[PDB]
RNA sequence: UCUCGAGCCCUAGACAGCCGGGAGGUGAGCUUAGAAGCAGCUACCCUCUAAGAAAAGCGUAACAGCUUACCGGCCGAGGUU
């Protein structure tokens, strides 16, 4: 239902495309507070309990596109 | 004597404190 | 086909077979009109959990679909190098 995290993502972050090397080239950062938003758009698409566990799946995309967190 | 095997009863005994085998064994305990 | 030896696995159930599960974010990002395991490039992370790859082999125009990994069950004694 509620859209892709990836696109999530991408409007926050400010920017359109990803960097040709996650991690290795960091495209745009991310507040935990904007990741604790994103976690909240997807409470259905995620199997986890708690938001934490939420977290760390949405948290698992950004790292690998050169989205850093602060 | 896996290791593994060991944990996992542990894990399980655990939570009845609170594989078919293993089960039996966590209950044997 | 006979005989002798070494390593590892195994009744906490080995090896094989059969049955059941092989799941979510997410069709990863990039490339591209499109590519969703599986053209190429890079990365290859975490939830649920007893398991389940950012996918090993076919398959597709691309999907679909079919199996491997991995877990569980039935079985029950040697098995494997």
């Amino acid at each position: 239902g509620v859209p892709p995290t990836a696109e999530l993502i991408k409007d926050e972050a400010g920017f359109e495309t990803g960097s040709g090397e996650p991690q290795e080239d960091f495209v745009a950062d991310l507040s935990v507070d904007q990741v604790k938003q994103i976690a909240e758009q997807k409470h259905p698409d995620l199997l986890s309990y708690d938001l934490t566990n939420a977290a760390k799946e949405v948290v698992g995309t950004c790292t690998s596109l050169g989205v850093t967190i602060e | 004597i896996p290791e593994w095997k060991q944990e996992e009863v542990d894990a399980i005994v655990e939570m009845i404190e609170s594989r078919n085998t293993l089960l039996e064994r966590a209950l044997d305990d």
